[PDB]
């Protein structure tokens, strides 16, 4: 029942705009449309508790770093979407995200979901990444990364197929209800 | 046939707090806007709040 603030962040070129369009209108456009920032406040109740998701859009542009990092302090929860198998993405995550959230707030619940995994159905990207001599991230290292970021249980949901999203939000709420000591 | 414009999206922020959304129609008098804002946010003393622009 206790309403809390929320911030959603992510990597570059991952699909925030389609996520917001789907959230506000229940659709899935493949067209790319620029968007600066957004906030959605929706009233959904899970496990008998009425909690409002104060959604927030964040942009990776260099210009608005002052605006973006202003609200990062005293934020209570994150929803992050990232390309699952991009070594530069994991490198940037280790360099930027995890150390700061660990040093600033030792007790900030974090919900993490990976993206860019249905592209196996599209051979174009497979051929694109084959010519550059890139190998997929080993599952053992992925699980080690999931368990080493102070996360109770890491889970993933589909945006294109719309699979697990409600389950992911429910498990995040359950984890926040009974987090680590 | 242009689409109706009676529905718009606007987030009203707070200093140090995260936004909440409402539909505001400017044609109606500001008294109606204040009443609807207070009804939506369950805030009493409608005469102790007003509207200002957070742009430049």
């Amino acid at each position: 029942m206790q309403s809390i603030k929320c911030v959603v962040v992510g990597d570059g070129a991952v699909g925030k705009t389609c996520l917001l369009i789907c959230y506000t209108t229940n659709a899935f456009p493949k067209e790319y449309i620029p968007t600066v920032f957004d906030n959605y406040s929706a009233q959904s109740a899970v496990d008998g508790r009425t909690v409002n998701l104060n959604l927030w859009d964040t942009a990776g542009l260099e210009e608005y770093d002052r605006l973006r990092t202003l609200s990062y302090p005293q934020t209570n929860v994150f929803v992050i979407c990232f390309s699952i198998a991009s070594p530069p993405s994991y490198e940037n995550v280790r360099h930027k995200w995890h150390p700061e959230v660990c040093h600033h707030c030792p007790d900030v619940p974090i919900l993490l979901v990976g993206t860019k995994k249905d592209l196996r159905a599209q051979p174009d990207t497979l051929r694109r990444l084959k010519e550059q001599g890139q190998a997929p991230i080993t599952p053992q290292q992925g699980q080690a990364l999931a368990k080493q970021i102070h996360a109770v249980r890491y889970l993933e949901c589909s945006a294109l197929q719309q699979d697990g999203v409600k389950e992911v939000f429910a498990e995040a709420v359950r984890a926040v209800l009974n987090p680590t000591p | 046939m242009p689409p109706p414009a009676d529905i718009v999206k606007v987030a009203i922020e707070w200093p140090g707090a995260y936004p909440k959304l409402m539909e505001i129609d400017q044609k109606k008098p500001l008294s109606a806007i204040i009443k609807e804002v207070c009804d939506g946010w369950s805030l009493a003393n409608h005469e102790y709040f007003a509207l200002q622009h957070a742009d430049s």
